[PDB]
């Protein structure tokens, strides 16, 4: 049973510093060399650090060459990764890869073939902010705008009714805070005898406020 | 300093049909290149490696092909597990990710319906307004939003979303926010959302005045 688990991600502010750790089980990890790949939403996967079994050959990637640097310590079976001056194209999910097949030298360039589950690594600003909830056939819905973190929840009913809703992904604006929406598709005729409350939840902020979509 | 492009970027598709994705390299990689499954949510998964050796557990349907600069994935009948996005990586000098392939899942022409959302009382009395636009449940996923202030047509100044195809009915939803201060939008009357797709005949225009 092969697996990696990582841990160390967070929240910092461009160019403070963090560290990444993976906890490797399962194979022999002197023999197999190591690697972090990130990938930013909405763009494609990129290769960030690389680090060899046991000689010690490390390899980083152009756009973080100088920055992070990638160590591992065989005798506890660990790879971390060091994350200084972060910024906000740093932002990404993090993953620890491990090299597939072998290698017979000491140090080389490999597919992945196991993956971790991934940790989170923002880098902003950070204005903490709390979620902002507004209120023939005809569809209505919940606007919620400027929170800080993710995520948030949103529900119809407490769940109830949930066919025909659409929660759509948040956007990031220029000010550093999300913005999104959750629809639903009713006949206008329903307007007094429907009553829909969305129930918008902020785990961060400990912040749930209910808006009861009346007719207007 | 190798680049990995492939092609198509995008490619809708019906289970049983037969797919080829193709993947280039800027300097010549011998036979180092691997193919990944990615599904939303999950992480990605080795299909291919060594250019043409299949990892175990991946189904028989799936093949590569290729050397030097010019490869490919081809799934010989797709199965309904498969409409995800897929992407290659070379491994002859250093590691580098093509841009990924998206398999869109086939349905027919859908025209999105149209609704229009002013901001509300709440967010009025907040000094920002908001002005929405919804597109909902439409194919394909190419489409044009376009936001008309006073019948002026707005550029620039929106910021749009999209889902995933629905797992149900295989169409897409759409988001489009337009921003601006509360007092920018109390000086005009009219706002107006006017929509192009192509499943619509024609523009639809959809419209309030501020009253």
């Amino acid at each position: 049973q092969v697996q990696l688990l990582e841990s160390g991600g967070g929240m910092v502010q461009p160019g403070g510093s963090l560290r990444l750790s993976c906890t490797a089980s399962g194979f022999s990890f002197s023999n197999y060399g190591m690697s972090w790949v990130r990938q930013a939403p909405g763009k494609g996967p990129e290769w960030v650090s690389g680090i060899s079994g046991s000689s010690g050959d490390t390899y980083y990637a152009d756009s973080v060459k100088g920055r992070f640097t990638i160590s591992r310590d065989n005798s506890k079976n660990t790879v971390n990764l060091q994350m200084n001056s972060l910024r906000a194209e740093d932002t990404a999910v993090y993953y620890c890869a491990k090299e597939g097949g072998f290698c017979s030298s000491a140090t080389c360039y490999y597919y992945f073939d196991c993956w971790g589950q991934g940790t989170l690594v923002t880098v902003s600003s950070a204005s903490t902010k709390g979620p902002s909830v507004f209120p023939g056939t005809a569809a209505l819905g919940c606007l919620v705008k400027d929170y800080f973190p993710e995520p948030v929840t949103v529900s119809w009913n407490s769940g109830a009714l949930t066919s025909g809703v659409h929660t759509f992904p948040a956007v990031l604006q220029s000010s550093g805070l999300y913005s999104l929406s959750s629809v639903v598709t009713v006949p206008s005729s329903s307007l007094g005898t429907q009553t829909y409350i969305c129930n918008v939840n902020h785990k961060p902020s400990n912040t749930k406020v209910d808006k009861r979509v009346e007719p207007k | 300093d190798i680049q990995m492009t492939q092609s198509p970027l995008s490619l809708s598709a019906s289970v049983g049909d037969r797919v080829t994705i193709t993947c280039r390299a800027t300097q010549s990689i011998n036979n180092w290149l691997a193919w990944y499954q990615q599904k939303s949510g999950k992480a990605p998964k080795l299909l291919i490696y060594k250019a043409s050796r299949l990892e175990s557990g991946v189904p028989s349907r799936f093949s590569g092909s290729g050397s030097g600069t010019e490869f490919t994935l081809t799934i010989s009948s797709l199965q309904p597990d498969d409409f995800a996005t897929y992407y290659c990586q070379q491994y002859g000098s250093s590691w580098t990710f093509g841009q990924g392939t998206k398999v869109e899942i086939k349905r027919t022409v859908a025209a999105p319906s149209v609704f229009i959302f002013p901001p509300s009382d709440e967010q009025l009395k907040s000094g920002t307004a908001s002005v929405v636009c919804l597109l909902n449940n439409f194919y394909p996923r190419e489409a044009k939003v376009q936001w008309k202030v006073d019948n002026a047509l707005q550029s620039g100044n929106s910021q749009e979303s999209v889902t995933e195809q629905d797992s149900k009915d295989s169409t897409y939803s759409l988001s489009s926010t337009l921003t601006l201060s509360k007092a920018d939008y109390e000086k005009h009357k009219v706002y107006a959302c006017e929509v192009t797709h192509q499943g619509l005949s024609s523009p639809v225009t959809k419209s309030f005045n501020r009253g």
